[PDB]
């Protein structure tokens, strides 16, 4: 019952990881807040382990879309679609809280069926990867190759760290 | 069993 | 229940396995889908009958669903490897990798019996393997090249061009046995000997 | 889980999820009210799905067309399989979709079960299932059924510009 | 817990199995049902059979609920193939792919016991196989090829037309021995042989 | 475990099993359930005592739960079949299938031991066959056949009429020795050869 | 809660499986729907796989005594007892959806037990069995023959091919 | 459960299970709420917890820091792990704790998996995170880094006086 | 089923097994993962052969998906402390801690067929281990060192450097026979013998 | 499957397994995870070796995950018991109650190979075992007794103080062939016997 | 089962 | 099968 | 695989 | 392992 | 174990 009391304050509140059933509330809860006071920033607070790519997507889009700002806030953890949209906030606003931790990495999917089918599958893979790439290279505003180049394994960022990469603008004392 | 079975 | 039978010469009495009795004619029975435990088995006999009479054809029975990749060019290879002409038959079936070991017999003396069928498509994954991108990159690409491997290894011995396998393997294509013959499968159909 | 309420209020069904027949009869439904309440105005569908039965999906399909109104589709995350055809089955102009959305598109998937007589049974429907889905599909587009067939054999991914040319959505949102 | 058994001769002893005393009499004992197992033991003993004395009769007993069709059409092959007459008997039931391979036996040859059983019926899936319906096309059509194909084979050896085998196995028909041997799957029936009777 | 013993001749040693110095004597021993395994062994084993001696009886030992059909008619026409009289006798138990084939040895041979029981009901179908209403009536009508046939076979060995046996199986009668005896299921009791 | 707007507008839909639960709320609702007005119709939107046939015919005899009209509308699909409820609608007022399908096909029951109650459950299979392809005749006007004998096997229909057998009365 | 509703509007939040993500957010929500009505009033966290993930549980002690007002932490069934950390993380002064309740500390405990690489990877943030539990640690104890270290290097269980005197809350209440 | 074969001499008749034949030869085969139970067996195996004829050459068959470290070291250091010279031949695949195995062969003696392949990768951890962090600080720092192991070791073998082991199998890299060859895990390719 | 090989004299021919040319060369191994079934076989192994040669020495190569405490301990007891020397080798690994094998066997005579590793660490129960507090209370007792017990028996093999153990298997503590050899675990470390090199 | 089978 | 395979 | 190996 | 054991 | 056991 207290989503419902942050929603009156305009925060949307992302604490599990991205699956379309979660995107499709989110992007639903933007829409409705832009479409009663388009004014008004909207803050979204992120805890999440990351997700699926598709539905993440569809939340970025919608903040892109969004007339007002977002804001986006990292407050426990923010990894893979967790620190991507955590880095797609509005310029500026993105905060994150000093002990949250933000973890980038490269895309995990799966591939199976017959060699011709995992051939487009692989197709797939390289566009996808290509374009998380080159978001996150605009939102860190690091060179596409050296995020492609730490992306490779996991790589972890303090707030401190994060702030530095680029990833979040203020640290919150 | 013998007688007779067998 | 399988059973055995007894054999005897002047030079002594031999209690004998049906199997046994065929590897004694140089005959390998392939009966089971393809895998490292069936495979080591059958380049250990390709060996075998290699040592004892090098001159001597051997002949592979082939009766499987198919299998493994690694395992089917593990048995490929040996056959061709060994001195010995390769004599393939198909009993019921040969398809996927079997098919492959069916027409990686030596030119001539590959055949089939008249309701034997043959089964040929390309590589295929039934489980799910996950990891990150660069990780199934590799996969993908192995995949790719022991795909094009397996057409390339039929072309030869089928003579047909490597870009028509790879149209026909694209979907699953059943051959009955003349049909086979005529893909470039196999060399003859076996005809009954039976004389009513 | 109170959104869908408020969305419905400004005339909005969404469909999250894999099509099915509870959902399918859910939106048929609500489009019946929602064209009882106002005939003039149109209605807007959210797709975010990875596809779904044929079934369900035409059921969905038939209400659309039978609305007085205009029913305006918007790919959200993803449209596949149903997704991608009832996407396309928008009124013509009013198709949107967002820039990272992913469409797909590809031939049905059935299966088949018991005696070889009941086999050949359910072979033939699956040409006329086939053979309809790829008819609207090219009506929807606007490609040659030749062509939607060809692409149909391997699933064939569009992204919002591509998706843009091959005819399933007239707009991108910005 | 099968008992063995033990034989004596002038030239030795020899303690065997009752399975290997009827194979020994050119007896191969199908008990189950085929499968690629079961199908490559018994082209083995019938490939052997051959090697020994090609011109002696071979004996199949067989006691079957079925089984697969590629397993079927292997032995089927090499009773055909193989250039001694095979003798064909029905214990208890031959059903489905067992019942072709009673009906395989050659003319006159093929036999039944009074109780047993026959049953035909067309080749079925008890599971499902999914996928697109390019594929399930060719399975399709495949499925329809083996089971035209186990009408054709059927028709041959009953001396039926196949049109007639199709009407017959679209439900499944069971037979009695009597009812087998008006069908022209088995030429005759085996009379009980006892002295007191 | 199953202690083996061992035998000696002038001729020679010879170590044996129990159940082969049983079939040594001509005497084949159903101990278990009747199935498409234990008939195919027991076939096997008449056919082979057969060859042996087909002059000489062949003895069957039965205690069994019962079992299949089809197993049971090819365990039984093997019976009749063979040249030699067969002779039953019944240890501890003889249900379903079994007591038929008790009843099915030659007349006058057929026996059991004094606390032995025997049990007779129509054929039944513990699990569920589904399908077609075509289909079903198919496998409906095949039932009934096999149950007037198990009537059938038990109605001439017995000597009673198939109403009598439709009427007493309909429901699972169970009889003593003597109670089997009296039904015209054995011949005789096997009486105690001690003191 | 749409469910609710529509029996409001004497809408009933049956949206799943034929059972014994869903049955009795169907059944309860069309007697509540003609005890309010017995003068205005009821609309019954029918996607279904099919069902049991009790809990089928307890609609269908529910639908008969109903003193109103029952229109019925094929959806998504209607197999079974989709098609048989379909099929007894009030004639002229069965309706179809352009891309719904109808499945006809002979009854699946099962056996179990001594072959004495398969003998008593063999007996109502041709009991039943005779009822469905009358009323099937019935609704379709098509002899008792040609029911029996096109329901040997699973035959789908398109909405115009079910038209013309007789299960619906209209395309919308 | 009514009762918590009850608790809330005396300013009272209540931990009282292993903390993860999903309660580490709806505490923080709570605060970020409370603080907005009332900042000059203080909050109190009642704490029964067997302890949990610490990301979760830095995500409440950044919460707490960052409020205007003061945080008062009482211990009541338990306080471990995080339980132990948010409890001495409370105000100074106001830090409270019942007799009976016991207070458990340790070193922290990770898990390690995939390649020899990702391993390395793993094992650079856990010297990290020890690192700061153990400063913070020492610094709401007022304990040397030392002996924080030491004391945690095994599972070290302190009575109510005990903690009182070890210096995780600052009374016991009578 | 693995048939077993019959070989007759002045001397007396013997009946025997594939694979004993291949030992008799002088012939181990690794045909399976790398584990404690084919470890100890193939060390056993190699002290034999070692007492047998200490002056002979030991042939190692390998066709495997790789194996456990200890199992691998095991292995390993039983190889190059037999006195014996040692062949290793692959077929179909070696994998991981088997293409070690492969490469562990004494110099020129290592070989593989035409269509085997070659996996190579760092190693890993399938499950999960927990534990306090002073615990997993150890596990960590064992994992390190062999890995580096296992890359030092690769790399004398090889003739590479250490580093360049090290880049290469961060990620899978599968090496064709003659990949192999010049990767230098294996000295030469095996050529078909066949007469036809 | 482990092939087994053919050796021959004047005096006969002799078939034998590789595991049994081993035990015929005084060699006990032991692969596997020591527990009752291992402990008795071992026990039995080397009281044999006893009976036939008591003045030669006995070879005991291992690899061994470790194992149960009261079977550890029969194994130790029957190795030091025994009147012959005992030659420790290790392959692969000896970890945990292994280790304590390895290092049990008599002065000079224990050894292993360059890439064998060993694990030490004290007495650990990976499963939970429930009470009242007195039976724990014992448990607790006797746990405590058996990791002291532990950490003596290395003392006096090793020559390490029985504290410097303890303190040393508070963690795991895993050792290279070198680094045991320094331990006092090991009194050697076997070089390759390679011709070619 | 002779005669004739065998 | 021989001729000729055997 | 002689020659030469072996 | 001989030298030395055994 | 001898002496005594045996
Ligand atoms: C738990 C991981 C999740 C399954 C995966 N997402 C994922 O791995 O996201 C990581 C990420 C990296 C950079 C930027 C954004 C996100 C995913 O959506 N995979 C898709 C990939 C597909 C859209 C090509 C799938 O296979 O379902
Ligand atoms: C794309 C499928 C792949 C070729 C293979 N599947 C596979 O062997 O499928 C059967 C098959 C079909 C046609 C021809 C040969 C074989 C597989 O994944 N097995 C691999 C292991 C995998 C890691 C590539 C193997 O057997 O080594
Ligand atoms: C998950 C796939 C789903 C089962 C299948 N649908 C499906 O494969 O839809 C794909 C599609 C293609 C073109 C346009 C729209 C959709 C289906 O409805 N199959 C039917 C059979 C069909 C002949 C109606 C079924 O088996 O239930
Ligand atoms: C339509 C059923 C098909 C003929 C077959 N089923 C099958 O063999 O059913 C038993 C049977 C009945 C009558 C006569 C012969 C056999 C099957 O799918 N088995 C195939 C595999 C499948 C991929 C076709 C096999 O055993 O090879
Ligand atoms: C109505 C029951 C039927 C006779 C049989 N059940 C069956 O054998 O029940 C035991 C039994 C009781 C009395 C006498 C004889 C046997 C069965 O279904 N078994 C059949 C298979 C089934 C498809 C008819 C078989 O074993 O062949
Ligand atoms: C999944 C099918 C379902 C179980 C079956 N119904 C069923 O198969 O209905 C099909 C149908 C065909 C024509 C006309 C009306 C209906 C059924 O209720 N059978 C009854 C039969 C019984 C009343 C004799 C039952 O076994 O419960
Ligand atoms: C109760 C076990 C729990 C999984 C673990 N937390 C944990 O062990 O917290 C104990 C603690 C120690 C010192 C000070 C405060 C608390 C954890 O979050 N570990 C992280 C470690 C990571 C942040 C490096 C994880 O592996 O997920
Ligand atoms: C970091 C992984 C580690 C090297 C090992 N995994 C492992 O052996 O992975 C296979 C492998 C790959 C390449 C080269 C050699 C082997 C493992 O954990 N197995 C250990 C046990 C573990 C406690 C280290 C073993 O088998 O002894
Ligand atoms: C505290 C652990 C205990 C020493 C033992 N665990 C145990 O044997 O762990 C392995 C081990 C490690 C180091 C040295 C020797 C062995 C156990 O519980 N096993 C006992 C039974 C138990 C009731 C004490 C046994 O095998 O006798
Ligand atoms: C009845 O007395 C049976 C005796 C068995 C004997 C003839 C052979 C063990
Ligand atoms: C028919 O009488 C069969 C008899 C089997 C016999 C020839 C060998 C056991
Ligand atoms: C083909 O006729 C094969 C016969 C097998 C025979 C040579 C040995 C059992
Ligand atoms: C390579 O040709 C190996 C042959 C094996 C042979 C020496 C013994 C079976
Ligand atoms: C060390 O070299 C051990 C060799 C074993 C040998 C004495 C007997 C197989
Ligand atoms: C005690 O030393 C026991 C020794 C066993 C020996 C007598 C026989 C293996």
């Amino acid at each position: 019952s207290v989503y419902e009391r942050l929603l009156s304050e305009r925060i949307i509140f992302l604490g599990s990881e991205v699956n379309d059933e979660i995107a499709n509330r989110l992007c639903a809860q933007i829409l409705l807040l832009a479409a009663e006071d388009a004014s008004k920033d909207i803050s979204l607070y992120i805890n999440s382990p990351g997700g699926s790519i598709s539905a993440g997507m569809a939340i970025y889009d919608t903040m892109v879309l969004a007339p007002c700002d977002i804001a986006t806030y990292a407050m426990g953890m923010a990894a893979s679609m967790g620190e991507f949209l955590l880095a797609a906030g509005t310029k500026g606003k993105r905060y994150a809280l000093p002990h949250a931790r933000i973890l980038m990495h490269q895309p995990l999917g799966g591939v199976t069926g017959s060699a011709a089918d995992i051939a487009i599958q692989a197709e797939q893979f390289a566009v996808i990867k290509k374009e998380m790439f080159r978001l996150n290279a605009e939102f860190t505003g690091q060179p596409i190759e050296r995020i492609e180049a730490d992306s490779d394994r996991d790589r972890w960022f303090t707030a401190a760290e994060a702030l530095e990469y680029g990833f979040v603008d203020h640290i919150i004392t | 069993f013998t007688p007779x079975a067998p | 229940i399988l059973p055995s039978f007894i054999e005897h010469s002047s030079f002594g009495v031999k209690e004998s396995n049906p199997y046994n009795k065929l590897f004694e004619e140089r005959i390998i029975f392939l009966g089971v889908q393809v895998d490292d435990a069936s495979a080591n088995d059958i380049m250990a006999q390709l060996l075998v009958l290699e040592s004892l009479d090098p001159d001597r054809d051997i002949t592979m029975y082939i009766n499987s669903p198919g299998g493994g990749f690694t395992s089917l060019m593990a048995i490929y290879d040996t056959m061709q490897y060994v001195r010995a002409d390769i004599q393939t038959v198909c009993l019921g079936q040969a398809a996927s990798a079997a098919a492959v070991l069916l027409a990686a017999g030596t030119p001539g003396k590959r055949m089939a019996l008249p309701n034997a069928r043959v089964l040929i498509h390309q590589p295929s994954l039934s489980g799910v393997i996950q990891g990150q991108f660069s990780d199934l990159e590799i996969q993908a690409a192995e995949i790719e090249r022991m795909r094009t491997l397996m057409e390339t290894t039929l072309a030869r011995h089928t003579g047909k061009d490597a870009g028509v396998i790879r149209k026909d393997t694209d979907r699953d294509k059943i051959l009955t046995a003349e049909e086979a013959k005529d893909y470039g499968i196999i060399d003859t159909v076996l005809e009954y000997r039976k004389l009513s």
